[PDB]
RNA sequence: UUAUGCUAUCAGGUGGAUGGCUCGGCUCAAGAGCUUAUGAAGGACGUGCCAAGCUGCGAUAAGCCCGGGGUAGGUG
RNA sequence: CUGGGGGGCACCAACCUCCAAAACUAAAUACUCCUUGAGACCGAUAGCGAAAUAGUAGGGUGACCGAACGCUGAAAAGUACCCCGAGAAGGGAGGUGCAAAGUGCCUGAAACCUGAUAGUGAUGGAACGAUACGGCAUGAAAGGAUCUCUGGCAUGAAGGAAUCAUUCGCGAGGAUGUAGUACGAAUGUCACUGCCAGUGUCGUAUCUUACGUUUUGAAGAACGGGCCAGGGAGUGUAUCUUGGUGGCAAUGGCUAACCUUUUAUCUGGGCAGCCGAAGCGAAAGCAACAUGUGCGCAGCCUUUUGGCGAGGCACGACGUAU
RNA sequence: AGCUUGUAGUCCGUAAGGGAGACAACCCAGCCCGUGGUUAAGGUCCCCAAGUGUCGACUAAGUGUUAAUACUAAAGGGCGU
RNA sequence: UGGGGCCCCGAAAAUUGACGGGGCUCAAGUCGACCACCGAUACCACGGAGUACCGCAAGGUAAUCUCGUAGGAAGGCGUUG
RNA sequence: AAGAGCAUAAGUCAGCCUGACGUUAUUCAGCAUAGCAGUGGAUGACGAGACGAAAGUCGGCUCUAGCGAACUUUUGAGCC
């Protein structure tokens, strides 16, 4: 605090001299006080007591990356610019394990061509691409 | 122009925005125009909290041949189809470029308040 | 000439604050890094012309011999 | 060896991978008795306990605890000779030195003690003072000279009489007129004068039962302080949250260790990694509006009444869990 | 019971200044500094600023001379007036 | 005979003593009225400071701004480098 | 228990039945105003029923008491 602030006030704005004694006038040290007396608290900070489902070892798990077919559509040109896409006869071949993305969504709209290949595809993204005249391509 | 204007002009540390402010309310004064008085206390807010528009909500909200006034700064996310002049505090490069390609303007308040006198027809976004 | 006293200032005593100075302390960095039965570190006692303490030294006892550097004084 | 081990519960099968129960091995790293360098470090009650005759004096049977003490001057030139005194004490006179700085000797505060000066004082009542008026003492510098003192004239806000006359009342007195007059803080102006401001102490009038704290309540017969000087109390690392000011900005922001260091700075590299970018669900898993409608502030246009209306608010639609 | 525990308003706590003999919380008043003026509460024999004030009665006990108040005596009687 | 005002008896406590004290009797007491004056920092007037809000500035408005403990906020002074 | 409610009835008797049902959302009081579990009580929604010509009534016994978090074990349906 502003110890400049507090020269001349003797309490230093704690009230009482009495006041700031030790970790009886917290009520405990660390999260103390779980559920008898800082229930309320504790149930509003979100450190609620209980156990709630398990986990699976971080083996096998993945952790999918996503990018969705508006987002594709709108950096196109920037793609084929950087030269990681390719424009032969047109329609854009667009190969996302090159970018590093395992799954395409579906938000937004698709109006270029798109030669889209990747391992995973929502349905709606699949609808979206092949309403524009697209192909998609299960890359493996 | 109280001590609280004062007190949140002393605040401000870079010299453009005080000048701008400064010649804002000046200008404001000489035409009687509040658009120069209004932006003047827009900037003169907290720089937590300015304006940071996407060139996705320009091209959503305006027509073609329009122009702005953002007390903020412009950034580049989204496409651009339609000339605009968008006179702002500043801009990032890559809203510069798609600007540009479009073609629009990218003008400073300065050059807004001295090329219009009133602003008869700007557009004030956030 | 009102004594014993009270208040304020001045001169002096006592005292050692303040200021100025400081071969000391502390912290960080770069180096360097084992020694002793061929008797170590540490201690007791002694050692000076006048010498009590500390420092050095050991009955050859604030010391002896050789090589280099240094040059006119030396005797912590 | 046609063998054996492992692949996060046991066994079977496939696949992948290794050869224990013997042994050695530089460099990158840790530390500071010690040597060198540097310092937004302390400056003698500080900094190590020790500016070291300091682990000493001293204290304890012992394990062990543990202080205080810096400074003449440029040069000792460190007070010759004379008088007093019992004097190798000390004093006086007289010298040295720019200056006594006269030996633990730079400067030399306060408490405390001795003397002098001013006020007061042996008939007198107390939180030791604040305010106004007087006596006595001082008032050189740094404070005043249309300033100090005494008067005249002009304007004067709120307020505002005395005196006399008429009239009412049992009476104390009231009302009207004289009169909103004569005066009135102050503001200007013309003569007059040499003091005033300030400081000490005493007297008169009004007021006040100290200060910090605990207390509902303190002058308390509640606690603390004899006095003076010095010392003496919201600081750093990690992490979470939120303001004021900034850089960059979905083609996002920042680098960490380290290298280039030419001595700790600095310039240029360093994409490992962290946060943001998609959520829901215990999990398997699945995966959304890049605007469809309305009300409307600012601002702009306008017949000053309406219109457009970023941000804001309210809907509608969609992802996932149940 | 100057006791204990409630409730509405306002206060002391944290509230100067004026008046109550002194009075945490009762009456007037809520307060920047300096000068002039008129009033509030309360008072006007002396202490003490301003009435030995006016009109009509009562008391003879020094009764009384004490807004509120934690500080002020009752039943009963009197051919006292 | 009944209803009222004042007073008397009923009425005894320990240091000397409390209408604040002196004292007060057609009152300096009690009851019902009345007149004049005194008396705050209240209210009025003048000058000055600060603050709040507005205004580009100059400046403008304040009967509807000026108490304060725990405590929140803003601007300044000083010590060593 | 105490208080409140009830007459072609919320009381007495007879006939037929099991709504003393599975799942789920708000609002009120516990806990005026003004945060606080679990848990209860009033309106509803989905799926099935009983009685009755139908309207309707039924989420026990006219209304307000009869009860307990996390962790742990056991049991039920289906999944990870
Ligand atoms: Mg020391
Ligand atoms: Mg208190
Ligand atoms: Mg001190
Ligand atoms: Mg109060
Ligand atoms: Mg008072
Ligand atoms: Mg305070």
């Amino acid at each position: 605090m502003d110890t400049k602030k507090f020269r001349g006030s003797r309490t230093c704005g704690g009230g009482t001299h009495k006041n700031r004694r030790g970790a009886g006038n917290r009520g405990g040290r660390g999260k103390a006080g779980g559920c008898k007396h800082h229930f309320v608290r504790a149930m509003m900070r979100g450190y609620s007591y209980g156990k709630h489902g398990f986990k699976r070892p971080d083996e096998v798990s993945r952790d999918v990356s996503i990018v969705n077919v508006g987002e594709l559509d709108e950096l196109a040109s920037y793609l084929v610019e950087e030269g990681l896409a390719e424009v032969k006869d047109g329609a854009y071949h667009i190969n996302l394990e090159n970018l590093g993305i395992e799954k395409v969504l579906g938000s937004g709209r698709v109006t270029k061509n798109l030669v889209v290949t990747s391992e995973e595809f929502s349905a709606s993204a699949r609808e979206k691409i092949e309403n524009a005249g697209g192909s998609c391509i299960d890359a493996e | 122009m109280g001590k609280k204007s004062l007190v949140k002009l002393t605040r401000k540390t870079n010299p453009r925005i005080v000048s701008l402010i400064l010649t804002l309310k000046e200008r404001a004064n000489g035409d009687s125009a509040p658009i120069w008085k209004d932006i003047a206390k827009r900037l003169e807010a907290p720089s937590r909290n300015y304006a940071a528009v996407n060139i996705s909500k320009i091209n959503r909200h305006t027509a073609e041949d329009d122009v702005l006034l953002i007390p903020g700064k412009v950034l580049g996310a989204g496409l651009l189809d339609h000339p605009v002049t968008i006179a702002a505090l500043t801009f990032s490069d890559s809203a510069f470029e798609k600007i540009t390609e479009a073609g629009g303007k990218c003008l400073s308040l300065e050059e807004i308040m001295e090329a219009n006198p009133k602003g008869s027809g700007i557009r004030i976004f956030r």
